[PDB]
RNA sequence: ACAGCUGGUUCCAAUCGAAACAUGUCGAAGCAUGACCUCCGCCGAGGUAGUCUGUGAGGUAGAGCGACCGAUUGGUCCUGUCAAACUCCAAACUUACAGACGCUGUUUGACGCGGGGAUUCCGGUGCGCGGGGUAAGCCUGUGUACCAGGAGGGGAACAACCCAGAGAUAGGUUAAGGUCCCCAAGUGUGGAUUAAGUGUAAUCCUCUGAAGGUGGUCUCGAGCCCUAGACAGCCGGGAGGUGAGCUUAGAAGCAGCUACCCUCUAAGAAAAGCGUAACAGCUUACCGGCCGAGGUUUGAGGCGCCCAAAAUGAUCGGGACUCAAAUCCACCACCGAGACCUGUCCGUACCACUCAUACUGGUAAUCGAGUAGAUUGG
RNA sequence: CUGUCCCAACGUUGGGCCCGGUGAACUGUACAUUCCAGUGCGGAGUCUGGAGACACCCAGGGGGAAGCGAAGACCCUAUGGA
RNA sequence: CGAGUGGCUUGCUACCUCGAUGUCGGUUCCCUCCAUCCUGCCCGUGCAGAAGCGGGCAAGGGUGAGGUUGUUCGCCUAUUAAAGGAGGUCGUGAGCUGGGUUUAGACCGUCGUGAGACAGGUCGGCUGCUAUCUACUGGGUGUGUAGGUGUCUGACAAGA
RNA sequence: CGCCACACGGGGUAAGAGCUGAACGCAUCUAAGCUCGAAACCCACUUGGAAAAGAGACACCGCCGAGGUCCCGCGUACAAG
């Protein structure tokens, strides 16, 4: 379905914590954003390490529920949010104004946001958000 | 640092992002060569490995690089032979290459055929009880022949007694 | 230091609330292999009879020898397989595309849908074929019904409409062998999907019991000894521990039992044919006389009689498939006595 | 008992014997270890056993950490070797141990121990030069039965 | 009925503002008398919370002991250690009196004296110094500041940790702390380290992490070797007298004992390590070649790694962060209190005028928080 | 000897459940959809951080409200009683 | 001898509750921890084999029936792949039991002049409440998404 | 107490076994890279799941009528619903 962003941002080869603040930002100064490209994305260091933190996000819970998303889609959504007050008002207008996507669904290319992107070429322990969803359990659909 | 290696006559090689292709006489070995600041191109006739950084890390890397290469051009010219012999005491061990991998039957004993697979473009030449495992991409070769030594691994009983098996007799 | 017990009954088939569909919903279906075809059917449980056989198992001490083998007799009519689905691959899943369907319909299908009088069976045709250039097509399925006309034991007329899966060969000849069936008219029987002695999987709602407490609902023990007379014979000893100070799920409480989606697993079908064969006498309690297409399945099937039952080729057989089980006899005996 | 009972000085200097009865001996044997008839002077390496951490060290530590060092000297020099070594220190601190709650809390007398400070010498060793690889190995067995960590320093030595 | 025990005791405001300690007590869940709080009257010029100097008092820290005392080593003077109830020594510091400066007092009367009214005599915590105890969110001292009875800002929350002591209202600038998002302010600058998500945790019951180990990596120093070719690797040589002598059936580098000598030469042990019954065999020393640039030994520092096991769901507050949003060295600009500065107003105190304690004018950098309680106007 | 147990089943009667009629009491500082951790006078639905959470109703067995009921009968204390 | 981790034992403290947070053991039902008894995969061996001994990864599953004793603990028997340990207010009395501790009756031994006592033994000796909130197991009614019928998708969730 | 059904296999790892390989010409399972390897992890399989607030998709029927409720005879259902 359509959504009208005013800014569309490129996830690929980019920091994800990095790019999140900024589209938090954004979207408390009312811009509404589109993450693409999210199963591209990058998070730094040790790929063992990553995944035991995401691994224990998966498994923990109880019958109150601790909904964590194993999709790249869902995960970089959830960085957001917790850069969001998304249980008041302004928190969670700001954050429904925000939308991550698998590839791009746009005509348009994204803009890579200044100081987000990763170079591959100086570094090697890195891990791409898709491999994170693979060893999640999630089924590839990218 | 730079390291500035002249390629062979025999051979000739092509590049692009961070794979190194070498071909040659003897075949065509693809290999990706990817480490932090270290840069792989090729200058016409040499194969030139640089970085800005001369810290412990790169360098062990640098030096990683240049035997790889290295490799690759001994492989496409006069490629990697490592020899192999097959020794039983009691049971009739039979070695056949039945496909692309190499079957072991009746060993120590056992109905069930014990079965690897070769990787690559690895060829495996058998002459009664003698194997020669041959090939351009070192990598291939040097785990195929190192798979078939492993085929035959016991844990259960002791080695010493046990001997049969196929083993590495030689080593480029 | 008081000893392990594992738990009482499984975690794995929950909820265990009442099911949204009586007819039941296959999850998985089966992989890609020979030649194309529909992957199921669907039939109206009749009730239970034995048979003598001859062993098939080359395995056995017994291979050759008379041996006795429960069950369950299935009326299996022809049904119509009046459309066909095609799914898209979507970075959310497959979803639907376009739908496929006929001119000729049965008479009291109109009791469940509302049967299509202006459509388009070409241009629909041609959807899933751009979709297939453009290598975007997922799985073909078949929107399939029952007659339940056919059978004069079931009071209902109205049809059991489910989805079933058409694999096999390759995209283009399963899109082509699925359109084929549909055209005509959309009749098929158990014969063209299943061969006597294959392995299938039964898929059932099961037996309603309404509300029941834990004992029955989830095999705990009753109070014993002492503990059975003071006012408490069949409540568990506590809902959990005094931290977490709130009752866990997992622990067994009251409520629904029975009426839940169970799919049975690896069952070998003895005989189909047609006609008074497997019939009781005095007819099968609750339920009436045979005289028509049958399927006879080894052992038990999930759901009463006249229930919906589905049928589907093994995912995962442990056998290899014996061909034609030599059927001695076939018991008519009243099940009445 | 452990040593984290003793191990620091936390408690006033309880030393004095005419006040203190019931106090039990000294397991430490010897204190001069080797050829005690010749002269530290007649060596020309000088290395001691620097205490790291100022810490409070029982009579039974001393014994133990002396034993192992000595007996290694022993069996790599010989029981009439060329070496000596000392134990510069000494147990004058008495121990307590309250082993009735908190109540008439005053310990009754357990032990002794030898308050060493931070960068002292606890051991020192006088040997040849040929035999220095040797007592730095006696010292490296000394060091694992005491509190604190510890630096093997040469002294006087300029042979490497 | 009595209770030293629990509960309750009803309107507003203004000034001051504790004690949880000492002595006695069938006293310790209570009283009395002091300390301390408050109010009134008297007196009439000094006072002394700080500092400096002068004239005195002191034996704690440290230190030391052929200076006493008592502990406490070994050797044929020398050599090895200690002290709450040791001292030939000896602080910092505390303390008496005086002078000087400072501050304060003579309409705000200080210092002091007399009288009325109390409350209070379960305290707590931080820091410094303690004593007991393995320890304790332990017990018990002491000095001090605070909570109690202290708001507001910060610290995730949190009596006593940091800033800060506060009339109302208003503008401004800072403090502690913070500036990637949540969240106001930097995805700031110059440089270096770290790859463990170490870390993003001042203090702490609360934030662990140790002895021991570490060719993980970075940095600094020292000695020695090297283009007359070092270190390593690979090739070649590793030879004879003689298989030394003694011992022994034998022992021939290599069971043991002793010696450990000289030719050839560019080297080559009376043999460093395996090996054999003994030989043989494999190499080490040592020498030469190929090769070609630094190498090797030791010391110190920085960050990290191993050591590292717990019970419903992991965590730096969370998200998450890697040439950082970590760490260390510097630096730049900001955000951020009721603090500080500033306009107006209020109360209180004092001054001038006044019968006034009614107006009016003036002063307060040196007035404005408060439980128990004293005092006063409504 | 046997359902005390292995190991539970089916049945019988009265309730239970729905409908008409009759119609209490216990309890109630307030707020209250909670869960996991943390913090706090060290045993929190309410503080902090997160997670989860559309409202109302029916039946249930009682995990929690350190549930309700009783100014602890134990223990100590009182210049208490018997 | 030295360094630690845990918070199952015991001890210490007296912070919390004396206008009451129901005491042991057992039972029943649920979750968890790993310092692993078995099971899977491994390393060493004084590893021929077989059977073992020791060590590593690993908590998915399992770890059972009985005789004495109120016992926890423990001793014992026969089975077993093994018949591991521990936390959840020493989980669990608005669930059960009530054999032990610990009222009022009584006896014995010891102590006491005596009343009477005992960290001695012994027989007997009670178990309240109609669920407001919350929690969960199942069942409905509405509203949101915005005419209807039928078929599906799958973010998440549970499993041994 | 009777009867029927309840895998294999993939993928990635731990301990471990190795390959290629440098720092350190040699050596080296590791520093970059790679082949393997647990009843454990993920998938496979079963069950739930449009209230997933990005509140979904498809086909047909219908908006003056499609469909639903009430009603009636009943259970493959059920404490009310
Ligand atoms: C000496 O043991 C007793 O006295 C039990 C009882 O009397 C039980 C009272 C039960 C009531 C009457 C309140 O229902 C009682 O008041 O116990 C207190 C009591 O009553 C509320 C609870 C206490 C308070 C701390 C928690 N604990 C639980 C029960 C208990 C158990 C004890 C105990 C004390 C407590 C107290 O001594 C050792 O065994
Ligand atoms: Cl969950
Ligand atoms: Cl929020
Ligand atoms: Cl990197
Ligand atoms: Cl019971
Ligand atoms: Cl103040
Ligand atoms: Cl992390
Ligand atoms: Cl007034
Ligand atoms: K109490
Ligand atoms: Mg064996
Ligand atoms: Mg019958
Ligand atoms: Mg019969
Ligand atoms: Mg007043
Ligand atoms: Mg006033
Ligand atoms: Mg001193
Ligand atoms: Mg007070
Ligand atoms: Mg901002
Ligand atoms: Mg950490
Ligand atoms: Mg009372
Ligand atoms: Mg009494
Ligand atoms: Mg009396
Ligand atoms: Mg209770
Ligand atoms: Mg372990
Ligand atoms: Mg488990
Ligand atoms: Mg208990
Ligand atoms: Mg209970
Ligand atoms: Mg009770
Ligand atoms: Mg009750
Ligand atoms: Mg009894
Ligand atoms: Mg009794
Ligand atoms: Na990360
Ligand atoms: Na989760
Ligand atoms: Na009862
Ligand atoms: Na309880
Ligand atoms: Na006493
Ligand atoms: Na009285
Ligand atoms: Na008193
Ligand atoms: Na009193
Ligand atoms: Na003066
Ligand atoms: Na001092
Ligand atoms: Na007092
Ligand atoms: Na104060
Ligand atoms: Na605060
Ligand atoms: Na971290
Ligand atoms: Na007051
Ligand atoms: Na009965
Ligand atoms: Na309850
Ligand atoms: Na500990
Ligand atoms: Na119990
Ligand atoms: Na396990
Ligand atoms: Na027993
Ligand atoms: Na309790
Ligand atoms: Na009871
Ligand atoms: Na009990
Ligand atoms: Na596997
Ligand atoms: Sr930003
Ligand atoms: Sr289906
Ligand atoms: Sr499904
Ligand atoms: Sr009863
Ligand atoms: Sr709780
Ligand atoms: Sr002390
Ligand atoms: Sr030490
Ligand atoms: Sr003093
Ligand atoms: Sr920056
Ligand atoms: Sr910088
Ligand atoms: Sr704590
Ligand atoms: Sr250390
Ligand atoms: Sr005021
Ligand atoms: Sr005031
Ligand atoms: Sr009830
Ligand atoms: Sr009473
Ligand atoms: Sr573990
Ligand atoms: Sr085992
Ligand atoms: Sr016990
Ligand atoms: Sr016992
Ligand atoms: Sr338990
Ligand atoms: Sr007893
Ligand atoms: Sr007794
Ligand atoms: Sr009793
Ligand atoms: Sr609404
Ligand atoms: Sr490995
Ligand atoms: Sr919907």
């Amino acid at each position: 379905a359509e959504f009208d962003a005013d800014v569309i941002v490129d996830a690929r080869d980019c920091i994800m914590g990095r790019v999140a603040s900024q589209v938090a930002e954004q979207a408390l100064d009312g811009e509404t954003v589109a993450v693409v490209n999210a199963e591209r994305a990058v998070i730094t260091g040790r790929e063992e390490q990553i995944v035991e933190k995401y691994e224990k996000r998966v498994d923990i819970g109880n019958d109150n529920g601790y909904f964590y998303p194993k999709r790249p889609d869902g995960i970089f959504k959830r960085t957001i949010r917790g850069m969001l007050p998304h249980k008041k008002q302004r928190g969670r207008e700001a954050f429904e104004s925000v939308r991550v996507y698998l590839g791009n669904p746009y005509d348009e290319d994204g803009e890579v946001l200044d100081g987000t992107s990763l170079d591959r070429l100086s570094n090697i322990k890195f891990v791409t958000l898709g491999e994170i969803s693979e060893t999640l359990g999630a089924n590839k659909t990218w | 640092p730079r390291v500035e290696l002249e390629i062979p006559e025999d051979v000739d090689a092509e590049q692009d992002h961070l794979d190194i292709t070498v071909e040659g006489d003897n075949g065509s070995v693809t290999r990706r060569l990817w480490y932090p600041d270290i840069d792989v191109s090729v200058d016409g006739d040499t194969v030139v490995i640089e970085s800005d950084e001369d810290n412990a890390k790169t360098m062990s890397t640098i030096g990683t690089f240049q035997s790889h290469i290295e490799n690759m051009f001994h492989g496409v010219t006069e490629g990697w032979e490592y020899g192999m012999e097959v020794f039983y005491s009691h049971f009739p061990m039979q070695v056949n290459v039945e496909g692309d991998e190499v079957v072991i039957e009746n060993f120590l004993g056992e109905k069930a055929p014990r079965r690897t697979t070769i990787h690559g473009d690895t060829d495996v030449e058998i002459d009664g009880e003698e194997l020669t495992v041959s090939g351009p991409d070192i990598e291939a070769v040097g785990q195929t022949a190192a798979d078939i030594e492993q085929l035959t691994r016991i844990n259960d009983k002791d080695v010493r007694v046990f001997q049969d098996g196929v083993y590495i007799t030689r080593k480029p | 230091p008081q000893p392990s017990r594992p738990r009482k009954g499984s975690l794995g088939f929950g909820p265990r609330k009442r099911s949204t569909s009586e007819t039941p919903r296959f999850n998985s279906w089966p992989s890609d292999d020979g030649q194309p075809g529909v992957q199921g059917f669907a039939g109206y449980k009749a009730g239970m009879t034995h048979v003598v056989l001859v062993n098939d198992e080359p395995n056995s001490p017994r291979e050759g020898m008379e041996e006795t083998v429960p069950v369950t007799v299935i009326e299996t009519p022809p049904m119509r397989a009046v459309a066909l689905r095609a799914y898209e691959d979507t970075p959310y899943g497959q979803r639907p595309l376009t739908e496929v369907w006929t001119d000729e319909f049965h008479s009291e299908l109109d009791r469940t849908l509302d049967v299509p009088e202006d459509h388009d069976p070409d241009a629909a045709e041609e959807q899933i074929r751009d979709a297939h250039e453009a290598g975007d097509l997922g799985d073909l399925r078949l929107i399939t019904h029952t007659v339940p006309d056919a059978v004069p034991s079931v009071p209902k007329k109205k049809p059991d409409v489910m989805e079933t899966r058409v694999g096999g060969g390759s995209v283009s000849d399963r899109l082509d062998h699925a359109l084929d069936i549909v055209e005509d008219g959309g009749e098929h029987a158990m014969n063209d999907i299943f061969r006597a002695g294959e392995y299938a999987d039964v898929a059932g709602v099961t037996k309603g019991k309404g509300t029941q407490g834990p004992v029955k609902r989830w095999g705990v023990q009753k109070r014993k000894g002492k503990h059975a007379r003071q006012g408490w014979r069949r409540r568990i000893g506590n809902l959990g521990p005094w931290n977490p100070s709130r009752v866990r799920s997992t622990v067994p409480q009251q409520g629904q039992t029975g009426y839940h989606q169970r799919t049975e697993l690896n069952k070998r079908l003895i005989d189909i044919g047609e006609g008074d064969e497997p019939t009781v006498d005095g007819g099968f309690v609750n339920y009436g006389e045979v005289d028509g297409p049958y399927t006879l399945v080894k052992g038990s099937v999930p759901g009463p009689d006249k229930r919906l039952v589905r049928f589907r080729p093994a995912v995962r057989p442990n056998d290899q498939p014996r061909l034609d089980p030599e059927v001695r006899y076939v018991s008519n005996e009243s099940n009445q006595g | 008992k452990p040593a984290s009972m003793y191990r620091d000085i936390d408690k006033p200097a309880y030393t004095r014997r005419e006040y203190i009865t019931g106090i039990p001996g000294s397991k430490i044997a010897q204190h001069k270890m080797g050829r005690k008839q010749k002269d530290a002077d007649d060596y020309p390496v000088q290395i001691s056993l620097i205490v790291e951490e100022t810490v409070q060290l029982r009579h039974g530590s001393l014994e133990a950490s002396r034993l192992s060092a000595n007996r290694h000297l022993i069996k790599e020099l010989g029981e009439e070797g060329d070496y000596k070594m000392t134990l510069r220190k000494f147990p004058h601190q008495v121990l307590r141990e309250n082993k009735d709650g908190m109540r008439a809390a005053f310990g009754k007398i357990v032990g002794t121990a030898a308050r060493v400070q931070a960068g002292e010498q606890l051991f020192t060793a006088y040997c040849n030069v040929e035999d220095a690889e040797h007592v730095k190995e006696a010292f490296r067995r000394a060091y694992n039965k005491i509190t604190p960590s510890c630096r093997i320093k040469v002294e006087r030595g300029e042979e490497l």
